[PDB]
Formats: C-alpha cells, sequence, structure tokens
C-alpha cells in the first residue's frame, strides 16, 4: 500500500526512511546506546553528500545570476561612458 | 431523489452507522483505563512481542531463540534491550503502536548465546554450451539470541 | 528509419490550467530538480543510455538533484520518458554546515534540514 | 610418464560425496554424477528465490484463509492495516493467524473499522471530521 | 496459428486488458508532469553561460592530474627482508 | 451498538486508542461456550485396501507398500522440536 | 545442498541463556611444531596471543603440545562432547585470533543446516487455532439437518 504512503508524506516503502529503519535496533541493558548500524552510517553519508550537492548547485546558480547581472551593469556602463567627447 | 426498493436500488452491503466520535472517545477512555488496570494489577500472564529487529519482524516470547544472519559486534552473553517492538500481546489484551511502541512502555531483553557461522552454502552458476561453470562456497555469520524477558510498563 | 526525435517548443509551454493542476509558479520558478530514473534504459537507443549515464541516473528509484537551466533541461528533454521530474522545494532554508548531516529528503520533494525521528 | 596424477581418487570423491542419495548410476559413476551434481547445485541456488517466493505466497494463503474466517478478504485486510500505520508484515500476520487468533481477530476488527471509516469518509465528501482510527501520526 | 506465434505475417492476436490501459495511462500522467516541470527554467541560456566553467575546469584538472600521476609503486627493504621469516624457528 | 466484527464466537474485541493517539489498545476477553449450547455426553490385499480406503476416505495408492529403497531412505530418527 | 546434508532445529545446550550464560568451549588443543614453516603463525600466536586469550576467558583450559607436527591443528572440545578439529596450517596470527575466537564464541552443536531461524517452546499464548475457533455455537449443540 505505497500510494497511500505517498499521499501521507511517508516513504513509499515502509523500509525506507522513518522510524522503522532509522532508530537503533538495539541497546545495551545498562542503557548504553549501541554503536551505529552500518546501513545508517552509509545512509547518512548518502544524505550528507546529497545535501552538499544541493548547497553546491544552489551556490553556483546564485553566483551565476549575480555574475550575469554584473556583466549587464558593466555593459550598461560601457554604453553610457562612451556617449561623450 | 427517492428510489423504490429494487435489487439494484440499494447496495448489496448493509449500511453501517459509525458511532459518534465524542462517545467513542469516551469508550476509548474506558477501555484504556481497564487495560491499564490489568497492567497495574498484574493480571496478565506471559507476553509476546513482535519486534522489528534489523532484518525483519520476529514474533517473540520470553525464553526463546532467534537466529540472526549477521555478527553484531557483541560478546557472547551480553544483554541487549531490543527496541523497535511493535506489537505486544497477552491472553486478554494487545497493544499495537503506530508503527512502534514507546520505549517507556515495553522492555524486551535478550542475551547473545552463540556467534556461529552458517552451514556451507554453495553458489553454482552454469550456462549450457557456453563453458560457463562457477562454484562458490559461502558461510554467512550468525548470532543466536535468547529473549530473556518481556516486561511491560503501565504507561497509557 | 527510427531516428532521434525532436520536440517543438509549444510542448514545453505551460498553460494556466496546468499551472493550477500542478503547483507551479511561472513567475519565480524553482531552482533545483529532483530526477528519478523509473524506466530501464534497456530496449532504448544508445543516446538515451548515454544521457542517463551523464545525469547520474544509473540506479533506478534514486533521486538526483540537478539545475533548472536550459542545458540540463535539454538533456532532461531527451530522456523525459525514462525519468520523473519534481521540483526540489525547501520549507526551511538550504542547510548550513551546522545542519549538514541531520537532513533527510522526503518523498513529497522537500529537504527537511532538521530531521528528528520523533512524533509531533 | 614423468609426473602422472596420484591424487585423483580424492577429486572423484569430491564430486561423488554429493551424489550419495541419487538414483541409478548417478550415485556411482563419475561421468553421470558430475552432470547431476552440477545440476543439483544450480537448482540449489536458483531455489533460494523460490524459497522466498513460496513462503510469501504461503503466507498470503494463510492470511487469506484466516481473514475469510472473520468476513474480510485479503486486500481489505492488508490495505487497511497499512492505512492504520500498523506495519506488521505477512510472516507475523500468518503467525498470529495460526498461534494467536484473538490478536488476529482484533487486527481484523481494526482493519474493518478503518475500512468503514474509509467508506464513510469518501461517502461524505467535503470537509468533515476525520475518523478516530483514520488519524495519522506525523513524524519529524 | 500459422507459425511462430508472435513474429510473421499471420501473428496471433494479443489484446489490451484494463491493466495495460491503466499502466499506460499512469505512465502518460507522470510524463505530462515531466512536461510541466521542464517548461520553466530558472535561467535563460544567456544567463547560464560560464556559471560553472571554473568548477568544470578544476574537475578536469583533477581527472587529468589523476591520469598523469601513474607510476610503479615504491619498493622497500623491509618487504624483501621480511620474506626471510618463513624459516623462523624456536629454540 | 456498532460492532466492527460480530463479537459472538472467539473473543469480545474492543478497540481503543490512547489519548495521545499513538498506540491501539485492543481488549479481548475470551468468549465462553454457553451451557445452553451443549449436548450431553452419550452413554486379502485388494479387499483390505478397499476397506481402508473406504474407512479413511483416501485413495487406494497409499496402502500398497513401497520397496527397500524407500524404506531405507527414510530418516528413522528425525529431529524433534517443541 | 540441503537434501544431501542433514538438518536440525535451532537449540542450545542446557538453556544456555536463561539463568546464566555458560561458555560452551571446554578445551583447546594446539599442536605446534617447533621447527616448521607450517606452524609459524601458530608459534607467533603462542608467543603473543594465547596468554591474553587464556586470561580473557578462564573457563577454557588450553593445551599447547609442541610436538614435531607437519600440519598444525587446533582441537576445540565442547561441553556436550562435540570435538571440532580445525587446521591452523599456514595461517597468520590475526587469522588464528579470529579462528580461535570463532571457536570460542560458538557451541558444540553441529554446523549442519538449521531448519527454522527461531525456537519458541511456547509458541501460542492465546491458544492455538483449531477449526472450532472462529465458529459460533448453536442452541442445544445442533448440527445442520438435525431436528431434535
Ligand atoms: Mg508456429
Amino acid at each position: 500500500g505505497g500510494q497511500w504512503r505517498l499521499q501521507q508524506g511517508l516513504a513509499a516503502n515502509p523500509s525506507g526512511y522513518g522510524p522503522l529503519t532509522e532508530l537503533p535496533d538495539w541497546s545495551y541493558a545498562d542503557g548504553r546506546p549501541a554503536p551505529p548500524m552500518k546501513g545508517q552510517l552509509r545512509r547518512k553519508a548518502e544524505r550528507e553528500t546529497f545535501a552538499r550537492r544541493v548547497v553546491l548547485l544552489s551556490q553556483e546558480m546564485d553566483a551565476g545570476l549575480q555574475a550575469w547581472q554584473l556583466r549587464q551593469q558593466k555593459l550598461q556602463e560601457e554604453q553610457r561612458k562612451q556617449e561623450n567627447a | 431523489g427517492y428510489v423504490p426498493k429494487t435489487s439494484l436500488s440499494s447496495p448489496p452491503w448493509p449500511e453501517v452507522v459509525l458511532p459518534d466520535p465524542v462517545e467513542e472517545t469516551r469508550h476509548h477512555a474506558e477501555v484504556v483505563k481497564k487495560v491499564n488496570e490489568m497492567i497495574v494489577t498484574g493480571q496478565y500472564g506471559r507476553l509476546f512481542a513482535v519486534v522489528h529487529f534489523a532484518s525483519r519482524q520476529w514474533k517473540v516470547t520470553s525464553e526463546d531463540l532467534i537466529l540472526i544472519g549477521n555478527e553484531l559486534d557483541l560478546a557472547c552473553g551480553e544483554r541487549i534491550r531490543l527496541e523497535k517492538v511493535l506489537l505486544v500481546g497477552a491472553d486478554n489484551f494487545t497493544l499495537l503502536g503506530k508503527p512502534l511502541l514507546g520505549k517507556d512502555l515495553v522492555r524486551v531483553e535478550a542475551t547473545v548465546i552463540e556467534k556461529t557461522e552458517s552451514w556451507p552454502r554453495i553458489i553454482m552458476r552454469f550456462r549450457k554450451r557456453k563453458n560457463f561453470k562457477k562454484k562458490r562456497i559461502v558461510t554467512t555469520p550468525q548470532t543466536v539470541l535468547r529473549i530473556n524477558s518481556i516486561e511491560i510498563a503501565p504507561c497509557l | 528509419k527510427f531516428t532521434r526525435s525532436r520536440i517543438p517548443e509549444k510542448v514545453f509551454q505551460a498553460s494556466p490550467e496546468d499551472h493550477e493542476k500542478y503547483g507551479g509558479d511561472p513567475q519565480n520558478p524553482h531552482k533545483l530538480h529532483i530526477v528519478t530514473r523509473i524506466k530501464s534504459t534497456r530496449r532504448r537507443p544508445y543516446w538515451e543510455k548515454d544521457i542517463i549515464k551523464m545525469l547520474g541516473l544509473e540506479k533506478a528509484h534514486t533521486p538526483q538533484v540537478h539545475k533548472n537551466i536550459p542545458s540540463v533541461n535539454a538533456k532532461l528533454k531527451v530522456v523525459k520518458h525514462l525519468i520523473r521530474i519534481k521540483p526540489l522545494k525547501l520549507p526551511q532554508g538550504l542547510p548550513a554546515e551546522e545542519n549538514m548531516s541531520n537532513t533527510c529528503l522526503k518523498s513529497t520533494g522537500e529537504l527537511v534540514v532538521q530531521w528528528h525521528l520523533k512524533p509531533v | 610418464l614423468r609426473n602422472r596424477v596420484t591424487d585423483r581418487y580424492f577429486r572423484i570423491q569430491e564430486v561423488l560425496k554429493h551424489a550419495r542419495h541419487f538414483r541409478g548410476r548417478k550415485n556411482r559413476c563419475y561421468r553421470l554424477a558430475v552432470r547431476t551434481v552440477i545440476r543439483a547445485f544450480v537448482k540449489c541456488t536458483k531455489a533460494r528465490y523460490l524459497k522466498k517466493k513460496n513462503m510469501r505466497t504461503l503466507w498470503i494463503n494463510r492470511i487469506t484463509a484466516a481473514s475469510q474466517e472473520h468476513g474480510l478478504k485479503y486486500p481489505a485486510l492488508i490495505g487497511n492495516l497499512v492505512k492504520c500505520q500498523v506495519e506488521l508484515n505477512r510472516k507475523v500476520l500468518a503467525d498470529l493467524a495460526i498461534y494467536e487468533p484473538k490478536t488476529f481477530k482484533s487486527l481484523a476488527a481494526l482493519a474493518s473499522r478503518r475500512r468503514h471509516e474509509g467508506f464513510a469518509a469518501a461517502l461524505g465528501d467535503g470537509k468533515e471530521p476525520e475518523g478516530i482510527f483514520s488519524r495519522v501520526v506525523q513524524y519529524h | 496459428i500459422p507459425g511462430r506465434q508472435w513474429i510473421g505475417k499471420h501473428r496471433r492476436p494479443r489484446f489490451v486488458s484494463l491493466r495495460a490501459k491503466q499502466n499506460m495511462i499512469r505512465r502518460l500522467e507522470i510524463e505530462a508532469e515531466n512536461h510541466y516541470w521542464l517548461s520553466m527554467p530558472y535561467m535563460t541560456r544567456e544567463q547560464e553561460r560560464g556559471h560553472a566553467a571554473v568548477r568544470r575546469r578544476e574537475a578536469f584538472e583533477a581527472i587529468k592530474a589523476a591520469a598523469t600521476s601513474k607510476f610503479p609503486p615504491h619498493r622497500f627493504i623491509a618487504d624483501q627482508l621480511d620474506h626471510l621469516n618463513v624459516t623462523k624457528k624456536w629454540s | 451498538t456498532y460492532s466492527p466484527l460480530p463479537d459472538d464466537y472467539n473473543c469480545n474485541v474492543e478497540l481503543a486508542l490512547t489519548s495521545d493517539g499513538r498506540t491501539i489498545v485492543c481488549y479481548h476477553p475470551s468468549v465462553d461456550i454457553p451451557y445452553e449450547h451443549t449436548k450431553p455426553i452419550p452413554r486379502e490385499e485388494g479387499p483390505m485396501i478397499e476397506q481402508l480406503s473406504k474407512m479413511f476416505f483416501t485413495t487406494k495408492h497409499r496402502w500398497y507398500p513401497h520397496g527397500r529403497y524407500h524404506r531405507c531412505r527414510k530418516n528413522l530418527n528425525p529431529p524433534k522440536d517443541r | 545442498t540441503a537434501r544431501g546434508t542433514p538438518s536440525r532445529f535451532l537449540a542450545s545446550v542446557l538453556h544456555n541463556g536463561l539463568g546464566r550464560y555458560v561458555q560452551q568451549l571446554q578445551r583447546l588443543s594446539f599442536s605446534v611444531s617447533r621447527d616448521g614453516a607450517s606452524s609459524r603463525g601458530a608459534r607467533e600466536f603462542v608467543e603473543r596471543e594465547v596468554i591474553d586469550f587464556a586470561r580473557r576467558n578462564p573457563g577454557v583450559v588450553i593445551y599447547v603440545n609442541s610436538r614435531p607436527c607437519c600440519v598444525p591443528r587446533v582441537v576445540a572440545e565442547y561441553l556436550n562432547g562435540a570435538v571440532r578439529e580445525e587446521s591452523i596450517h599456514c595461517k597468520s596470527v590475526e587469522e588464528i585470533s579470529t579462528l580461535v575466537q570463532k571457536l570460542a564464541d560458538q557451541s558444540g552443536l553441529d554446523v549442519i543446516r538449521i531448519r527454522k531461524p527461531f525456537h519458541t517452546d511456547n509458541p501460542s499464548i492465546q491458544g492455538q487455532w483449531h477449526p472450532f475457533t472462529n465458529k459460533p455455537t448453536t442452541f442445544r449443540g445442533l448440527r445442520p439437518r438435525e431436528v431434535q
């Protein structure tokens, strides 16, 4: 029943992100938390490099627009400053 | 918009009338109060938990065994609290959470007994008339867990 | 001869019925695409297999962020039958280096930069 | 012969120990035993997929039967247990269907209750108060 | 059927069930939403020009530099002398 | 007066949510059999295989024997469980 | 395969986890040649690691024999009489630490196929299914087409 889960903002597969697969599976009985799961470590590396790509692409987009705008202002000033002599 | 009662007039299923939500939430207050009384007074016998341990969902009593298919970097004999329990039942009540239960509500304990390997497991590939024949032999690691206790906590 | 196919520009000009159907804005559009390969590139031509390699969509059902620029969109117009395109919406801001690891992209299309595992 | 093979008995016995339960001369003669032992190993690896498949269809048969005991069918039971965020899988529900049938009856009443909240929900369209078991738990 | 069911002049017929219609329809709907989101670029083609030329240049400097740094590995005395312990004894 | 299942045969199912709305408390006591729903306690190879087949309602084939090869492949000490 | 190999059910020795955990490995028996390249990493295991291993679990008694062997062996003997003899022939020190720790961690059960991945001995708590669960009784216990 994954189309319902897409309607609810959940993962389409219940083994995807969420509380069944991202909490730790077990703890010590003393209360010590376990060392982290291998798939949770790999998965948080995937989410971290994904977020790094989102930031990197967003910064290239903003720097690209601002560089275009500075090129257009320099073209307008090379239009205006030659209107004399 | 009236239709005379023919066969295809009204649907073949009976019309169910769902209860009013105020009285039904009061009924849930009564039932949760009673089941909390059975947990406080200790009326329950032995429990079972459905716990979503790593690979799948294991139905679990106390005093039983689970064979997992990985090494868990633990010593043989160390106690484990299994979190991600997601159903807890007794003879006369259950407790199923959405999707998991509260850690302050159910405490499932289990020791590691033995960290074995599996029986040797043959992986042969063979395509006819192409001289394609590969044999591999694989033993996965395994740990066995003795679920020591399913303790339940009167927190509803 | 089955050749490469061109697509005219009226195909990629949205209508206000489409702007009301899908929740887009023509003024102030979105920056980042989420692209997801959902149709195998086998039984497809080699140029489509190449574009799917160029977009990093070699695994199926794995989202990939791209730019909403006409060059990237030209490659996406080549393989638009093989993918799924959604806008990357960002409810909270784009994550800083403090919130860099504690993110999760949801199935709706939003990148939630504070990702607890707790219910509301 | 300068160096001819001495250790050859053990290669024959490497293959033939897997043939010890076959019929015919497949348990005895090496030429026949290599083909049937290779073939038994190929079936042994291709049957892991069929083990998983046949267990799952066996569980859907057991959940189907025990849900027909409570008047429901299988797709109403599974779809409406999904819609309650009770994400028990097929193995557990077959094991409750066998060993703990009060719990399976209460899951059947929860799933049919949610099914009727879906019927009354999609019946009275527009804004209406939601069902009680129809609420979802939002995680963040 | 005349021969080999599915290729030839006289092929057997195959018909489009409701499964196949609903599958093709939902593929067309996903396709039409792809047609919506490709209709609104964040930049024009003039504005995108050269916005990532530096990062692409440094990326190919990394690939070029990984190509031109390929050479035999270092050879140590401790490996060759370390072979001599194959006749390590007790006493 | 609403019942999601006809709570008449196995257990009296009473569904509940907690007030925080996260767990589904189900309460189900066992239904006793009523005393009025009870009755008081009352106080040659061919022919033999037709008689056993007619007796246990199975076909004739599982009564004819099987040879030494199938009597001596049978695991005579199988693993017990539980 | 699984039909040529025997199988068994997943068990323990004397309910090995319930009350207390008992180390199931009684004796290790190393036989290590003094002069010989086969038992080199065995010798380096005795010089380095068998003492710290012998202290990390004192319920195991260890017999290093040091005879002129031509292939070194380790012989793990378990509490239930099982004896698993494995060879440490031409294996490095780390591989013998993982091998000996593997023999220490497991038990004297066979390494044949295990049928079920679990073992309850009380599988049913609400009462097992029989065909008269989920069937309502009728008045006077009557069956169909019965008049009186
Ligand atoms: Mg033909």
